[PDB]
């Protein structure tokens, strides 16, 4: 028997089950240190000015 | 009497424009201090959210199976 596998049969991406489920960062790593702090909110209006040397109103 | 009654503001409205403006200008200095101050330990320490230079960002990332598992 053994029919030739016709062109181009070894091809068609596999699925097959296993023993184990897969596993997390095998890459020894960690996590991020601190992300970004989400600077959000209603933001204020103008506080007195540009606050420069002069040159409020 | 006349001089000051027709010509001239009450010493009471210049006595509350000055308390007005210390106030505002007593504002103005405290925040420009806490100012400086935020800017030094944030350019220190760097936890703030200004002086971030942008380094890499992950749209031009993708894992996904290679040609070689020994990547």
């Amino acid at each position: 028997g053994w029919v030739r596998p016709d062109l181009g049969e070894l091809s068609k991406v596999t699925k097959v089950k296993t023993d184990r489920p897969l596993p997390e960062n095998p890459y020894h790593s960690r996590a991020r240190p601190e992300p970004n702090p989400e600077v959000e909110g209603d933001l204020k209006p103008a506080r007195h000015g540009s606050r420069l040397f002069f040159w409020t109103m | 009497r006349w001089i000051a009654r027709t010509f001239f503001d009450a010493p009471e409205k210049n006595y509350e424009r000055t308390m007005a403006i210390l106030q505002i200008e007593s504002e103005k200095a405290e925040l420009r201090l806490k100012e400086l101050e935020v800017r030094r330990l944030m350019r220190a320490k760097g936890d703030g959210p200004w002086f971030q230079y942008p380094t890499i960002d992950k749209a031009l990332i993708d894992h996904s199976p290679k040609a070689t598992p020994d990547n």
